C-alpha cells in the first residue's frame, strides 16, 4: 500500500515532484488507474517516461500497450527534402503564366540594356522564373530578330556575368540535339556566339550530331 | 495556448536552462569521480534532466514556429498594403503621363 | 581536455598566430565550438565574415556558421553576407537560400530574390462597368489555373467571358518605376486598354494556355474547335499591332514551337 | 501518418543529440564519454541560444514591418496628395 500512498502524496516544486513521480513509474517496471486517478502534463510525463525506458523487452511493451489505454522513412525523406529545400524554379513555359508572357513582351517591345536587365531580374525575383528558361527566351527571342544584334550580344554579356559561363553551350546543345533525331536561324546563332567569343568551339562542336 | 505566449513573454528561461545544465554537469562530475544506489539515484537526476531539457527544447521550437508564422502573416499584410499603395503610384504616374 | 578547449578560445582570439599556436578531429570539434561561441558573441555584441574567412583558409563549419548568421541578422548584414557568399564562389548552402526566399515578401526585396535565385542557378461619378471588370480579372484567375477548364460550369463561364472581352478586343482597334505584376484598377480600367503591351500580355497568356491545352485530361471535339479557330482569331488581333504585328506572330510562334520541344522533359 | 511527419518539424536535431546522451549514457572510455556529453550539452546551449536570437529576430522583423505599415499609410496619404495633384 506504499505505493497507493506514494501517488496520494504527490514551478520548481512542481517540476521536481513530476519528475519524481516519473521516475518511481520507471522504477516500478495497474498504474494507469492511479493516473487517471489525478492532466495533460501528466500525459506528457508519462510519453517522456516511456520514451526514456525505451531507451533504457516484453515487460515494457505490455507497459507501453497498456498506459496507451519501412517505408515511413523514405516518406519522412520525401516530405522533408520537399518541404525544406526544394528547388522550385518554375523551369518549363506555363507554369508562371503572367511570368513568361511579361517576359516575352518585354522582349519584344519596340526598340538601354541594363533597364532590361533591371527589368528581368524584377521579374525573376516576382514571378519565381527559372534563369536557364530566361536565357532560352532571350536567346530566342535574339533569332527572330537579327536586326538588333549589338544590343543582345551586351544582353547576353552582362547577363552570362552572373552566371556559369557553361551554361549558354549546355543549352545550345540542347537546341540542337533537339533537331537531331536545324534552321538557318539557329546556325546564324551559334554562329554569332562563337564570333564574339561567348562560347567555346569544343562543347558546340561536341554537342554535334555527326 | 495562451500558456505558451505567457512563458515566452515572463530570459529566466535560459538562466534556468544554464541551471539545470550546471546541475547535470555536476551529476556528470560526480559520476566521473565515483555505492550502487547513489548510481542508481544519481541516474535518476541525470534522467529527469534529460526529459526537462527534451521537454524546453520542444516548447522552444513550438515557440519559435508560432513566431515565425505570425512574421509571415506580417509580412503578407504588409506585402498587401504594399500592392495596394503601388496600384495607386501606377494611377499617379499614369495619370501625371498622361496630363 | 576541456583544457584544449580553453586553449583553442585563447589562441583563436592574425591568422598565422591561432595557425601556428595549433601546432585530432576532436580537438577540430571544441574549435568549431569555440568559432561558433564567438560568432554568438559577436552577434550579440563585418568581422564575421573575417572569422568565416580565417576559417576557410585554415581548411564544414563555415557553411554552418553562414547558416546561423543569416538565421541571426535580419535585413543588412544579411544582404551584406548574401554579398558576400556571392564573391565566395554544399546542401547547406540550399537550405540558406530556401529560408531567405521564404523570409523575403517579394513587395521590396525582388532584385534581392532575383540575386538569391541567379546565384542558385549558378550552383549547378464616371460611369464604371464593375461587371466587365469581374469579367476581365475572372478571365485572369482562369490563366492563373489552367485545371479549372474541365468541368462543365466553369468552361462555360470562360467561353462566355472569353467570346465577350475578345468581341471587346476586336471592337476597340486603337490602330495606332516598373510595375512587375498586374494593377487592378478600377478607377482608371482604360489606360491598361491603351497599351498594346497589356493586350500583348492577354494574348500571350491566350496562347501558352492553349498550347499547353493541346499537349481525363480531354477535351470536347467542338472545344477543340473552338480553341483553334480562337487561335487564328488571336493571331489575327496580334498582326493587328502597329509595330511589326507580324514578325512578333512569327516570333512568337518560334517560341510556341521550341516550347514542343521544350515539353518533351529532357531530364536525361 | 502524414500528420506526425509534418508535426515532427532542427527539431530532429535536438531529438538526435537527447537521444545519443541517454545512449552513451545507459552505456555508462568514461571520461570520454563525458566529455562527448559536455560537448552535447554546450551544442544544445548553443541551440536554446539561437532559438532565442531568433525570436529576437521575429520580433524585430514585426517592429520594422509595423513601421513599414505606417510608412505605407504615409504613402497612401501621399497618394491623396498626388491625386489632387492629379
Amino acid at each position: 500500500k506504499n505505493w497507493e500512498k506514494s501517488g496520494r502524496g504527490e514551478s520548481s516544486t512542481y517540476r521536481d515532484f513530476q519528475q519524481a513521480l516519473y521516475e518511481l513509474s520507471y522504477h516500478v517496471i495497474d498504474i494507469s488507474e492511479f493516473r487517471e486517478d489525478m492532466i495533460l502534463a501528466d500525459v506528457f510525463c508519462i510519453l517522456d517516461i516511456e520514451t526514456n525506458c525505451l531507451e533504457e523487452f516484453t515487460q515494457l511493451v505490455l507497459a507501453c500497450l497498456y498506459l496507451v489505454s519501412q517505408q515511413f522513412n523514405q516518406k519522412s525523406v520525401k516530405i522533408k527534402t520537399k518541404l525544406f529545400y526544394k528547388q522550385q524554379k518554375f523551369n518549363l513555359l506555363r507554369e508562371e503564366n503572367e511570368g513568361y508572357a511579361k517576359l516575352i513582351a518585354e522582349l519584344g517591345q519596340d526598340l538601354t540594356s541594363d533597364l532590361i536587365l533591371e527589368n528581368i531580374k524584377s521579374l525573376i525575383g516576382c514571378f519565381n522564373l527559372d534563369p536557364n528558361r530566361v536565357l532560352d527566351v532571350i536567346l530566342e527571342v535574339f533569332e527572330c530578330r537579327p536586326e538588333h544584334d549589338d544590343f543582345f550580344i551586351s544582353l547576353l554579356e552582362s547577363y552570362m556575368s552572373m552566371c556559369e559561363p557553361q551554361t549558354l553551350c549546355h543549352i545550345l546543345g540542347f537546341k540542337f540535339k533537339f533537331y537531331q533525331e536545324t534552321p538557318s536561324s539557329l546556325y546564324r546563332v551559334a554562329a554569332v556566339l562563337l564570333q564574339f567569343n561567348l562560347i567555346d568551339l569544343d562543347d558546340l562542336y561536341v554537342h554535334l550530331l555527326p | 495556448s495562451e500558456e505558451a505566449e505567457v512563458d515566452l513573454r515572463d530570459y529566466e528561461l535560459y538562466k534556468y536552462t544554464c541551471q539545470e545544465l550546471q546541475r547535470l554537469m555536476a551529476e556528470i562530475q560526480d559520476l566521473k569521480s565515483r555505492v550502487a544506489i547513489e548510481i542508481e539515484e544519481r541516474r535518476i537526476q541525470s534522467c529527469v534532466h534529460f526529459m526537462t531539457l527534451k521537454k524546453l527544447n520542444r516548447l522552444a521550437h513550438i515557440r519559435l514556429k508560432k513566431g515565425r508564422d505570425q512574421t509571415h502573416e506580417a509580412k503578407q499584410k504588409v506585402d498587401a498594403y504594399h500592392l495596394q499603395l503601388q496600384n495607386l503610384l501606377y494611377e499617379v504616374m499614369h495619370l501625371q503621363k498622361e496630363i | 581536455l576541456p583544457e584544449a578547449r580553453t586553449r583553442f578560445t585563447k589562441s583563436t582570439r592574425n591568422i598565422k598566430p591561432l595557425l601556428s599556436t595549433f601546432s585530432e578531429n576532436e580537438k577540430k570539434c571544441t574549435l568549431d565550438q569555440a568559432f561558433r561561441g564567438i560568432l554568438e558573441e559577436e552577434i550579440i555584441n563585418n568581422v564575421l565574415a573575417i572569422i568565416s574567412l580565417a576559417i576557410g583558409g585554415v581548411t564544414s563549419t563555415p557553411f554552418v556558421l553562414l547558416g546561423d548568421v543569416l538565421d541571426c541578422l535580419p535585413l543588412d548584414q544579411c544582404d551584406t553576407i548574401f554579398t558576400f557568399v556571392e564573391k565566395n564562389v554544399k546542401n547547406y548552402l540550399l537550405r540558406m537560400c530556401n529560408d531567405l526566399l521564404r523570409r523575403l515578401s517579394k513587395s521590396q526585396n525582388t532584385v534581392f530574390c532575383g540575386r538569391i535565385q541567379l546565384f542558385l542557378a549558378r550552383l549547378f461619378s464616371i460611369p464604371i462597368d464593375y461587371n466587365l471588370y469581374r469579367k476581365f480579372w475572372s478571365l485572369q484567375d482562369y490563366f492563373r489555373n489552367p485545371v479549372q477548364c474541365y468541368e462543365k460550369i466553369s468552361w462555360k463561364t470562360f467561353l462566355k467571358y472569353s467570346e465577350e472581352v475578345l468581341a471587346v478586343f476586336k471592337s476597340y482597334k486603337l490602330d495606332d518605376v516598373y510595375f512587375a505584376k498586374f494593377l487592378t484598377s478600377e478607377k482608371l480600367m482604360d489606360l491598361q486598354l491603351s497599351d498594346s503591351n497589356f493586350r500583348r500580355h492577354i494574348l500571350l497568356q491566350y496562347l501558352i494556355l492553349f498550347q499547353y491545352l493541346k499537349g481525363n485530361y480531354v477535351l470536347t471535339d467542338e472545344q477543340s474547335l473552338w480553341i483553334e479557330d480562337t487561335t487564328k482569331s488571336v493571331y489575327q488581333l496580334l498582326s493587328e499591332n502597329p509595330p511589326d504585328g507580324e514578325r512578333f506572330s512569327k516570333m512568337v510562334e518560334h517560341i510556341l514551337n521550341t516550347e514542343e520541344n521544350w515539353n518533351s522533359w529532357k531530364n536525361e | 501518418d502524414d500528420e506526425v511527419i509534418r508535426k515532427r518539424l532542427d527539431d530532429r536535431r535536438i531529438n538526435l543529440l537527447v537521444k545519443s546522451f541517454i545512449k552513451w549514457c545507459n552505456s555508462g572510455e568514461g571520461y570520454s564519454q563525458y566529455q562527448r556529453m559536455l560537448s552535447t550539452l554546450s551544442q544544445c546551449e548553443f541551440s536554446m541560444g539561437k532559438t532565442l536570437l531568433v525570436y529576437d529576430m521575429n520580433l524585430r522583423e514585426m517592429e520594422n514591418y509595423e513601421k513599414i505599415y505606417k510608412e505605407i499609410e504615409c504613402s497612401i496619404a501621399g497618394a491623396h496628395e498626388k491625386i489632387a495633384e492629379c
